[PDB]
RNA sequence: AAUUGAAGAGUUUGAUCAUGGCUCAGAUUGAACGCUGGCGGCAGGCCUAACACAUGCAAGUCGAACGGUAACAGGAAGAAGCUUGCUUCUUUGCUGACGAGUGGCGGACGGGUGAGUAAUGUCUGGGAAACUGCCUGAUGGAGGGGGAUAACUACUGGAAACGGUAGCUAAUACCGCAUAACGUCGCAAGACCAAAGAGGGGGACCUUCGGGCCUCUUGCCAUCGGAUGUGCCCAGAUGGGAUUAGCUAGUAGGUGGGGUAACGGCUCACCUAGGCGACGAUCCCUAGCUGGUCUGAGAGGAUGACCAGCCACACUGGAACUGAGACACGGUCCAGACUCCUACGGGAGGCAGCAGUGGGGAAUAUUGCACAAUGGGCGCAAGCCUGAUGCAGCCAUGCCGCGUGUAUGAAGAAGGCCUUCGGGUUGUAAAGUACUUUCAGCGGGGAGGAAGGGAGUAAAGUUAAUACCUUUGCUCAUUGACGUUACCCGCAGAAGAAGCACCGGCUAACUCCGUGCCAGCAGCCGCGGUAAUACGGAGGGUGCAAGCGUUAAUCGGAAUUACUGGGC
């Protein structure tokens, strides 16, 4: 019942709104008496439905034929989930790239493709919209060639066009099928190739036999004579060529109209690779100096798995999904977590099915499931129960550029918000949690609106947390622009049943720039005991403490050099306490006296935006009151460099993704602090 | 029914079976009829280690009380008359 | 509830219908006894008694009405057929 | 569960040698005994009854190097047993294994005699003991193992052993380096400057 | 020899005595919190919401009860995988066993909880009207027949769970008949009631070669007892409030019928008109009781975690069945609340069982290993089941031990603090120089929990038998969760390991600087408005030590509800 060669871990990947969900739901229907069950049967729902792995069966014949189990990997809770696609590729063997036949430019559809090549994972294309208007198989095969350079080979040709789409022709076996129904697909019949299409069928057929003879002199000789290289080999030749990332078999149909889907499943079996058709996963031994070794998928060899997803369960609890690459993981055994250093107790194994849970005794190599128990195991960690020194891997890092302040309306929400982050950080280790330096709030950073949009929903509900879901907030820095003309510091009070006295004069001037944090600088010009040295330290602390709060908005004072030139001591006082205070008032007076001004952080921005949305990103930056430095050309795109107030960056993240469908991306780094804009300088005081 | 059992009133790692005639139904270290001797597995090799009163056992054994495995073993281990 | 011994339910229920019927036919006979005594029929009193005595002791020996209860009726009834007869 | 801190600092506080530095020199001196409890050693220790009542039991502790948590038990133990609670309390303390190594000469000093106990460098009626809370009983034969025998400290320890008062309730040797706890020390032996009725009151109130 | 042992102080006032409160010194606790934290042993570990619950598991077992072929493990006439000796199932139930099913038994025992209940309870001491599976003593029956059903076969409603007709077949399943005392009804006479057979082995002989028969063992049925368990009766004892004083009409009693294992208003009809109540009914509030536990000199006070007995409960309420025993904890039916499954017609489920989750709270943990041990259920036994239990993981919660070095070491370093500038103090502490290695780390050796079983033998008991079986010896090969066990030995280096409170008096321990009724300290008295031992820091010292403080709690102090042992 558990054949490694008949396993098919897949993942539906395509541009957003291209048809990933629809195609997945249909594959679950055809593959899934549970059939008539669901037949006769929005964010929360869209989230619940999708489950880790959804198994099912498909075999041309119940007996005397080859049956196959198709594990449809998904969950990617986000558009063209690069983070969920990447990890799913490493954890797997194959994928299916769905293209929007009507979708003209389908620019971000390139994002999901880059991930495929990123993890060198074989894939098959599927033009999902043949029924729709503008539904053009050719347009999909031409753009895939020019823009994606994926070297597509035509396997299927559409019968009829748009509305008149009634059938599909299998070009490999030279035979077609007709669908008597426009829905529910309850009528399919093996029909011969019609007339007005026979000629076109023979052309591509010899075009297909031509492609399956390239990388081989033997195949070459037969191609010349026209001799058909054995079929079992034409499927094996195309299979060998698709597994070695040299060609991409293309299929067609309409997931919605229920057409060509079944032929698509056959393609998955006939061409898509299994856990064995992919190079042994690599790793590093813990000897410091590398020693990389390949992990052959042998069930009897020493086990080695990779946890790729921690998941809180309203029932069983913490669940750590894994991908057994070697050996076997048994229930009731002890495994060694080498990334850390301790034995973990494995309580039970469990596979996630479409509707129910199944308790099993074991999970051999090449298989996947959930593991209850394991308290200290996180994502990325590697486990090895046979003692085979574990190894590790990680060759990337996710970006943010988006942070959201979150003042839980109460302390009760502050605590459950910390759990909503630390518990969801194990799953999505891309974001980061902090505390605003000049505020004291919770800041969550991500990749997009919907990302934090659903995260917020997961907080207020799942963790019950009503809060003033923040948007932009403010900060600021301050400094003077001109030299002080005098400013003294007199502190004389009979507060203490004893007199208190302190007298200091100081020349504080705006300070020069510098790489180091030395924005502050003190100098003692006291020439002749005017001020006793026993209290110079006092005045230094008095000043220091006051810099912590400015007059404009009570924020730390920086970039200033303070000098002391004159003072004196008196009849009873003269104490570290006396002159400490004597320094406080002197600073407050000076800062307010030397023309105060705000200092906002300026960021260095690099915007990649197609080659076509380039001019659009420039204009947008110019309007954001930024200052263009110059644009760099990268590939068929452009990188725009410029300075723009983190202040005024306000929403560029999304405004930029809006004019690019996400085509564009950007990175933001701190550069320097500059003097604010008059208009903003007035709004700060309060 | 009634049966002679060993009350595990010892300690962790170092137990001490306290034989006693009690009703099989009742818990092991629970309610009992009457105490009759004892048993110590970690009595080492010195002197006393298993002082079992037989004059009281044979009383219930023939009265209607059954015998356990380990108990019957102790009865056949410490001989009978010598 | 899925717990193997689920059979103990249908097993005890199957016996319920059994004991219910047997313990039922036992009453009628006992009924036709006090009835004859209630009216005053001396003859029918004993006649109906020699008909219950066998079944009363029978069911009593079975298990659905052991001892006492069995000797209860007979003892009382026998002390009722000799009051004014 | 030890002191580790300056030993003499304690003896100079009680105004009497606690045999903490009985290694070689005697009668203390050459240190700063007596007039040097602290910065105000000149200050005349004028305390009430409570003080002198505590300065007694606290002094006994510094000697055998015992702590309250453990000392408290000895009191409740000496009070449980039959006889003069004061005398009993001294018995248990005088029965300590580490103690049954000092008066024998196996250790130049109590702290040292106990140092050998921990490192299981001594045995009893056969088995080896490593703890100091070993309430040694009569007829026992405490000694040192064949390993690490007649080493360093043991030599010097047995050196000034005869120059000392030397008990009489035990049988110490030199060749085999063995010992035998004949009987428990009575109130007569070992005393002089030490009270019991005082160390009891403090734990009686 | 065996409950032989009792302490005080601070504060009213200018001062004193007396009276009378508060507070501290002593122990203790399922603690929590704050700081810190090295190891081992043992023990304990949801006190609030009996608040709601995912999943796994917690009660299965017997073929030596039976009908039987479905799975996989052997044999099998005869057929075949065929590469003509290498060898596969068509089936067959011949049998080692076994899904489902029928039947027997345990599911009423263990385990969990403090909800209720102030009296159908508990504790203590007795009583008499009964029942009592398994385990046992004694004495007899164990004869002879019949009618069905599950499984399964055919058909069929189903999504699943789970059924609907027609068939047919066996038994330690069920029901008659015969038999009938020391039994039951009864003064007596008489009358009346039970059963089940199934296995091991076997010599002349023999049959419808499966057996009859002989014999043995294990069960069935009846009666009288032992033992155990249970129900019931009765007296005493078992919290607070009077700002609750009358309460009760099945309530008290008689009789008759009925009723349960048994007595009884347990119930009903009738007659009687009493019954409970200052020695505290009723009502309200609160709470399980006890052995004991904590404290105390005792007397008492407080308390009822863990261990053990008892009662009651098992989401709430109610009722009933099966059975020796439950008005049942993983059983059932109905109602209420709630959750889950569903193709929408229709069903299922309850952790105050183990771990665990949501939620609450100051706070209480792993969804572990094994039936090796003990014990329980079934069985002849072998075995099987077993979240009881035996252990492990987590936490210093607590108790009890241990280590974090041991000696030597000077006119007494430097530095820091104080200083009448002489000096003192930190200070044998550090450095330096010898020596040692428990615990942690590493590498090896290696107790006990193991007694019994399983096959060969020598008898001894039964028998027609040396075969079978039971028991007792002998002999040989073997059955460990813990565990890298406990323990022991070897290697290296002192190498990896100390913080915490307090220092005015109470109460062991004080100088300086900083602060100046400000900032702050505080259990009580009482400190700070210029030399503050009380505030903050530092020096030093003291009290403790993997614990140390704080707070909370009961008792003692408290003769401060004073019976022992006080006043107006």
């Amino acid at each position: 019942t558990t054949p490694i060669a008949r396993y098919r871990n897949i993942g539906i990947s395509a541009h957003i709104d291209a048809g990933k969900t629809t195609t997945t739901e249909r594959i679950l229907f055809y593959t899934g008496g549970e059939v008539h069950d669901g037949a006769a049967t929005e964010q929360e729902r869209g989230i619940t439905i999708t489950s880790a792995a959804t198994t099912a069966f498909w075999s041309g014949m119940a007996k005397q034929y080859e049956p196959h189990r198709i594990n449809i990997i998904d969950t990617p809770g986000h558009v063209d989930f690069t983070i969920e696609v990447e990890r799913s590729m490493r954890v797997l063997d194959g994928a299916v790239m769905v293209y929007c036949a009507v979708g003209g430019v389908q620019p971000q559809s390139e994002t999901v493709w880059r991930q495929a090549n990123k993890y060198k994972v074989p894939r098959i294309a599927f033009v999902n919209k043949m029924d729709r208007m503008g539904a053009n198989f050719l347009k999909v095969v031409n753009q895939i060639k020019t823009r994606l350079g994926a070297n597509p080979v035509p396997l299927q040709l559409a019968i009829g066009a748009e509305e008149h789409f009634t059938g599909v022709v299998d070009l490999v076996k030279m035979k077609a099928i007709n669908w008597n129904d426009a829905d529910q697909g309850v009528t399919f019949e093996y029909e011969d190739i019609p007339a007005d299409m026979v000629e076109l069928a023979n052309e591509w057929h010899q075009n297909l036999i031509e492609s399956a003879a390239e990388a081989s002199e033997e195949l070459m000789e037969k191609y010349l004579g026209g001799e058909e290289l054995t079929e079992a080999e034409i499927k094996g030749a195309l299979r060998q060529r698709v597994l070695n990332n040299e060609i991409i078999l293309v299929t067609c149909g309409s997931a919605f109209k229920n057409k060509g889907v079944q032929a698509m499943l056959d393609a998955v079996i006939d061409y898509l690779p299994s856990p064995v058709d992919v190079p042994a996963i690599n790793g590093i031994l813990d000897d410091g100096k590398d020693t990389p070794a390949e992990r052959h998928a042998s069930d009897d060899e020493p086990f080695s798995a990779l946890a790729f997803k921690i998941a809180t369960d309203p029932f069983v609890g913490n669940l750590t999904f894994f991908r057994v690459y070697s050996g076997v993981v048994n229930s009731g055994d002890t495994v060694l977590n080498s990334v850390k250093a301790a034995r973990e107790r494995f309580g039970r194994i469990v596979q996630m099915h479409a509707n129910k849970r199944e308790e099993i005794k074991e999970v051999r190599a090449g298989d996947i499931a959930a593991a209850i128990g394991l308290k200290d195991v996180t994502t990325g960690d590697t486990l090895c129960d046979p003692d085979a020194p574990i190894i590790l891997e990680r060759m990337e890092f996710p970006e943010p550029v988006i942070s959201i302040a979150v003042e839980p309306k109460t302390k009760a929400d502050q605590e459950k918000m910390g759990l909503a982050l630390g518990r969801l950080a194990k799953e999505d280790p891309s974001f980061r949690v902090w505390t605003d330096e000049e505020s004291n709030q919770t800041i969550i950073a991500g990749m997009g609106e919907l990302h934090l949009d659903i995260i917020v929903d997961r907080m207020k509900r799942e963790f019950n947390v009503e809060a003033n879901v923040g948007k932009p907030q403010v900060a600021y820095r301050e400094t003077i622009r001109q030299k002080v003309t005098d400013v003294e510091g007199k502190h004389a009070k009979q507060s203490g049943g004893r007199g208190q006295y302190g007298h200091v004069v100081i020349d504080m001037y705006p300070l020069e720039p510098g790489s180091n944090p030395k924005g502050y600088e003190f100098i003692n010009d006291i020439k002749g005991g005017v001020i006793p040295g026993e209290y110079i330290p006092a005045v230094d602390k008095g000043i220091q403490e006051q810099l912590k709060a400015g007059p404009l908005a009570g924020y730390p004072v920086v970039d200033m050099g303070i000098r002391l030139h004159f003072g004196s001591y008196h009849d009873v006082d003269s104490s570290e306490l006396a002159f400490k205070l004597a320094a406080s008032i002197a600073f407050k007076e000076g800062f307010k006296k030397a023309k105060p001004v705000l200092l906002e952080p300026i960021m260095k921005v690099e915007v990649e935006t197609p080659e076509e949305n380039t001019g659009d990103v420039i204009g947008d930056l110019s309007r954001r009151r930024g200052m263009l430095k110059g644009q760099e050309s990268e590939v068929t795109g452009v990188k725009i460099h410029a300075e723009v107030p983190l202040s005024e960056m306000f929403g560029y993240a999304t405004q930029l993704r809006s004019l690019t469908k996400g085509r564009a991306s950007y990175t933001m780094e701190f550069l320097k602090y500059d003097e604010a804009p008059s208009n903003v300088a007035q709004a700060v005081i309060e | 029914m009634v049966t002679i059992r060993l009350a595990r009133h010892g300690a962790k790692k170092r137990p001490f079976y306290q034989v006693v005639v009690a009703d099989s139904r009742n818990a092991r270290n629970g309610r009992f009829i009457e105490r009759v001797g004892f048993f110590n597995p970690i009595a080492s090799e010195k002197e006393e280690g298993t002082r079992l009163d037989l004059d009281r056992i044979a009383h219930w054994v023939g009265q209607g009380a059954t015998i356990s495995d380990r108990v019957a073993a102790l009865i056949k281990e410490v001989n009978k008359a010598a | 509830n899925i717990k193997s011994a689920k059979k103990r339910a249908i097993q005890s229920e199957k016996a319920r219908k059994h004991n219910a019927s047997r313990r039922s036919m036992m009453r009628t006979f006992i009924k036709k006894v006090y009835a004859a005594i209630e009216a005053g029929d001396k003859a029918a009193a004993q006649k109906a008694f020699n008909e219950m005595q066998p079944i009363v002791d029978r069911q009593a020996a079975k298990g659905l009405i052991h001892k006492n209860k069995a000797a209860r009726h007979k003892a009382n009834l026998t002390a009722q057929i000799n009051k004014l007869a | 569960a030890r002191y580790l801190g300056p030993k003499l600092k304690l003896s100079r506080r009680e105004g009497t040698d606690l045999f903490l530095k009985s290694g070689v020199r005697a009668i203390d001196t050459k240190c700063k005994i007596e007039q040097a409890p602290g910065q105000h050693g000149a200050r005349k220790p004028r305390l009430s009854d409570y003080g002198v009542q505590l300065r007694e039991k606290q002094k006994v502790r510094r000697i055998y190097g015992v702590l309250e948590r453990q000392f408290r038990n000895y009191y409740k133990e000496a009070a449980r047993l039959k006889g003069n609670t004061g005398e009993n309390l001294l018995a248990l303390l005088e029965g300590r294994l580490d103690n049954v190594v000092y008066r024998m000469g196996f250790g130049a000093t109590r702290a040292e005699a106990r140092q050998l106990v921990s490192h299981k460098a001594i045995m009893v009626n056969g088995r080896v003991v490593n703890i100091a809370s070993y309430q040694v009983s009569p007829n026992d034969v405490v000694s040192i193992r064949e390993k690490a025998k007649k080493q360093s400290r043991v030599k010097a320890a047995l050196e000034l052993a005869e120059q000392r008062e030397k008990p009489t309730w035990l049988e110490v040797d030199a060749g085999k380096m063995e010992g035998t706890f004949k009987r428990k020390p009575e109130r007569s032996d070992l005393s002089a400057d030490i009270n019991e009725h005082l160390i009891v009151e403090l734990y009686s109130k």
